RNA sequence: GCUAAACCUAGCCCCAAACCCACUCCACCUUACUACCAAACCUUAGCCAAACCAUUUACAUAAAGUAUAGGCGAUA
RNA sequence: GCUACCUAAGAACAGAUUUAUAGGUAGAGGCGACAAACCUA
RNA sequence: CCUCCGCAUAAGCCUGCGUCAGAUCACUGACAAUUAACAGCCCAAUAUCUACAAUCAACCAACAAGUCAUUA
RNA sequence: ACAUCACCUCUAGCAUCACCAGUAUUAGAGGC
RNA sequence: UUAAUUUAUUAAUGCAAACACCUGCAUUAAAAAUUUCGGU
């Protein structure tokens, strides 16, 4: 016989589910939304409709998103939205040969950055197209306050995202201690990705890591029901006195 | 090329027949000589009271009458031990209750429990 | 040539995680669960102690903080 | 011995009660390990479940009492410390902590224990979802057309 | 001819539980006697 | 970087479906390398007395190599950001 | 005449609906069914059909089996 | 786990010997005094 | 009249010609067994010595160059 | 018929998982 | 295999890219991979 809910959401369906379907909203949507980056490789198409070519047909086209073939080590670290792509090809690019399996793989390259949101340099692998991404952000600090976590596409970078957002929303002064006025250049300067304290919980967390906040979370030492028996007695106590 | 039966102490060399057992509980240790020492401190202690002198025999008459099934209710039993120190107090902090903060220096605590079936 | 090769020898570290090199914010680590396992990220723990005295396993003090240790070793 | 009628009795009673329970039982287990031996009939065949009934009414008296303990003094669901985990065979499940000296950040053995599961275990584990709603919907299928049939005999 | 000459030391050590279960593709095996739910699920 | 296409062009999609690929789809055909690409020199505005590349407070587009390796690394000169143009702009203005 | 035959009814069949399974105490990844000391992801492949063989090839209704593509040869 | 070859660590009487036990080499393979032989009818 | 076997441990199997009754060249059910000194099951830390084979081990005679020790 | 002592030829100037814990009177591969 | 063809892969170069490492493009081999050894 035959599932009743579509098992193409059955993920999804453990979402609402039980303990974990008591994380956090904002993690919710965090984890829900699915806005695409801008490619590596698939260069992005004109318009909606164009013109046919050997047609002259105007027709509605879209492009094809490449999937991103990423190893795991890349996400030990800073790297860009680039990385290999695992396809094939043909000899002379031509389709009336007997074509191979190809890779496409990235040249990256290990840099450091010195962040002052951060105060401090990590050195870590990352793309000269990477390079020139916080070059346009004009600062890895801003770079981590600009792109989408999504459009990221690396851990490492989430995870320093989520440790920059927690410095911003805390405004301790252990950031740059013996030194407010810097801390407040800074702050001014890191005005624009300020964030709630609550969203500092499920920041760039994996959903596994959210799991583990929740259980971190959720979980507490149980209330004595000596003590609840106790409460209870003194709430019928404080009742028979009105009686 | 048999496998159906169960895991009990026939199975195979000596060594193999040495390690597991049947459903004891440990007792001692195994030191020097291959000779084990077993300390009174590990052993089962079963001390049961003096039985001369109580009147309850072990079945009971049928000519007794039949009552109801009142479970032990952890509110229930709870009130009914608390009642008299509470209605007291509350005419007169629950350490005088006798609440217990921690059992880590009770001989028989509960979570986890120390004492035997 | 140094004596012994290394590979009988301890097994090298692997790399510890930049999530653990956070300046501000202490990873969620496996503290919490009993599991040293794949799905999370590593617990560290810090240097513990057997609190308790017992024959079995109470290892010697080390030979520097030793009650008696001469400079002049003896020629025994 | 009826079980609220046996919750009266003092703990003290309570101990006399469960050893003259061990020694009429035992009683019993020789008379009838004997009549085996002697290969006839056992003399009083009910007598020996009854004490055992009883015993076990004593037992179920005493572990309500200990339960009253364990909600009183600290309130804890299950009376011995354990969890609901994931084992190595995929399944959920409730595993039980043990009494060990030495811990978690370096018992040899509990380290060694894989209760972790990578992705591997999902083609399998969808597979007793069918398995058990194949049996759901046959036992299904089953009462109700067994219902049918006796409609059909009315 | 005399062959099958096993020996239970090698028995539980070749089709014991815990080399079965040291290598995933084992604990695959495992999963798959179990929704074939056999008895002797290891050896 | 590298920039590839799929070769034979891929079959549409439409607005609410995902694009449902051939397994002949994953086969591309190399488009360009940016990596081979020519590069773009970039511009920054210096705050300390660089040597003949230039002076402090004077923005201009240098190699990257001598602006990320030793200008950028070494603090000598900052990005020429707009929020720093206005830095800039007030540095020039107050002398 | 014997062996034999024959007998309903166990429960399976598909659907409809509906989201389900996991704690008597215990033990259970070491030689699983024993109370105890210092580590994961890395493109499925291939035939078949070309009457042999090679590029190509699958693992709600309606437009429409038209526009796209084919050793422009088989079709998708 | 038979057998082929090897390791560990034993045994018998005169070596290119055999063998009690564990362990290792997995087919697109290993092994091979190469018999185009073996690796569970 | 046979016995180049036999008796033990080892491994390996798993109660498998023990007892009381059935009837299936003339197996089934119930009941009872094997009480360890032998053998496993082990060994509180940190350092530090551990060249002088064995062959009846004293000679001769070697090569395939040695199968076993603590101490602080 | 294959292995082989003997002999001949060829490659390799050297180290921490085999060769090898070795150094061309060495290590490996062919012929009779 | 010195039948044919490549070269997915290495190894060299050389050229790019970055200031010894990585990636891309050519050539060369080693090794492979794809396909042929017709009829009366
Ligand atoms: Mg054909
Ligand atoms: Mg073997
Ligand atoms: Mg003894």
């Amino acid at each position: 016989p035959l599932h009743k809910y579509p098992v193409w959401l059955w993920k999804r369906l453990q979402l609402r589910e039980g303990i974990c379907s008591r994380l956090p909203g904002h993690y919710l949507r965090s984890l829900e939304e699915e806005r695409t980056p801008t490619p590596v490789h698939y260069r992005p198409h004109g318009a909606k409709f164009k013109i046919n070519p050997k047609n002259g047909q105007r027709e509605r086209v879209e492009d094809v998103p490449i999937p991103i073939y990423f190893p795991p080590e890349s996400q030990r670290g800073l790297w860009g939205g680039e990385g290999w792509i695992l396809g094939q090809i043909y000899a002379n690019n031509d389709k009336l040969s007997k074509r191979l399996k190809k890779v496409w793989k990235p040249q990256l390259f290990e840099r450091e950055f010195y962040s002052e949101i951060l105060d401090k340099k990590f050195t870590v692998t990352v793309t000269m197209r990477t390079l020139d991404l916080i070059d346009e952000a004009y600062g890895l600090d801003f770079y981590i306050l600009k792109t989408p976590k999504e459009d990221l596409c690396s851990k490492f970078g989430m995870d320093l995202k989520r440790g920059m957002l927690l410095r911003l929303a805390r405004q301790d002064p252990q950031l740059h201690p013996e030194d407010p006025e810097r801390r407040a250049a800074i702050y001014d300067k890191y005005k624009e990705f300020a964030i709630p304290e609550e969203e500092a919980e499920w920041v760039g967390l994996t959903l596994e890591e959210a799991i583990e906040k929740q259980r971190l979370l959720e979980e507490k030492d149980p209330v004595p029901l000596f003590k609840i028996y106790v409460a209870e007695l003194i709430q019928q106590l404080q009742q028979q006195a009105l009686s | 090329a048999d496998r159906m039966s169960k895991w009990t102490s026939k199975r195979g060399p000596r060594s193999f027949r040495g390690r597991k057992g049947r459903g004891a509980k440990g007792i001692g240790f195994l030191t020097s000589g291959w000779r084990f020492v077993q300390i009174k401190e590990m052993v089962p202690e079963f001390v049961v009271p003096d039985l001369t002198g109580f009147k309850l025999k072990p079945y009971v008459s049928y000519l007794a009458p039949e009552s109801e099934e009142t479970p032990l209710t952890a509110a229930q039993l709870f009130s009914e031990a608390v009642a008299p120190a509470i209605e007291k107090d509350f005419k007169d902090n629950l350490e005088k209750y006798g609440f217990e903060p921690t059992q880590e220096g009770k001989l028989f605590q509960l979570y986890p429990r120390n004492f035997l079936r | 040539y140094e004596w012994g090769v290394r590979s009988t020898r301890k097994s090298e570290p692997p790399p510890l995680d930049r999530v653990y090199e956070i300046p501000g914010l202490e990873p969620i680590t496996f503290a919490g669960k009993m599991h040293f396992v794949p799905w999370l990220a590593r617990p560290i723990f810090p240097p513990w102690d057997r609190g308790y005295k017992d024959p079995r396993f109470y290892r010697s003090p080390p030979l520097h903080e030793h009650p008696l240790y001469k400079d002049q070793a003896c020629y025994i | 011995w009826t079980c609220q009628q046996l919750r009266n009795k003092s703990n003290e009673d309570l101990h006399k009660l469960w050893y003259v329970l061990l020694k009429e039982r035992n009683m019993l287990l020789t008379l009838e390990q004997e009549a085996k031996r002697q290969r006839l009939p056992m003399p009083s065949p009910e007598r020996l479940d009854k004490v055992v009934d009883s015993m076990d009414a004593l037992d179920k008296v005493v572990q309500e009492r200990e339960d009253a303990l364990r909600l009183l003094q600290t309130g804890q669901e299950r009376a011995r410390p354990g969890a609901w985990r994931r084992d190595i065979f995929g399944r959920i499940i409730w595993h039980k902590f043990k009494q060990w000296v030495i811990p978690w950040h370096l018992n040899k053995r509990y380290n060694r224990k894989r209760f972790f599961a990578l992705p591997y275990v999902d083609h399998f584990l969808r597979l007793e979802r069918e398995k058990r709603a194949r049996i759901k919907a046959r036992k299904e299928n089953l009462e109700r057309k067994k219902a049918k049939i006796l409609l059909k005999k009315f | 001819g005399n062959e099958y000459q096993p020996s239970n030391i090698k028995r539980k050590n070749k089709h014991g539980w815990v080399r079965r279960l040291s290598t995933p593709a084992g604990v695959q095996v495992i999963l798959r006697r179990m929704l074939k739910g056999r008895k002797s699920l290891s050896h | 970087t590298v920039i590839v296409e799929r070769w034979w062009k891929v079959p549409l999609a439409g607005e609410g479906r995902k694009p449902r690929l051939h397994r002949r789809h994953r086969v591309y055909k190399l488009v360009e390398d940016t990596k081979h690409r020519p590069k773009e020199n970039l511009e920054l505005i210096l705050t300390q007395s660089v040597e003949n590349v230039g002076v402090r407070g004077d923005l201009v587009s240098v190699k990257k190599s001598l602006g990320r390796n030793r200008l950028l690394p070494q603090g000598l000169a900052v990005y020429a950001s707009p929020e720093n143009k206005k830095l800039f702009e007030e540095e020039k203005l107050l002398r």
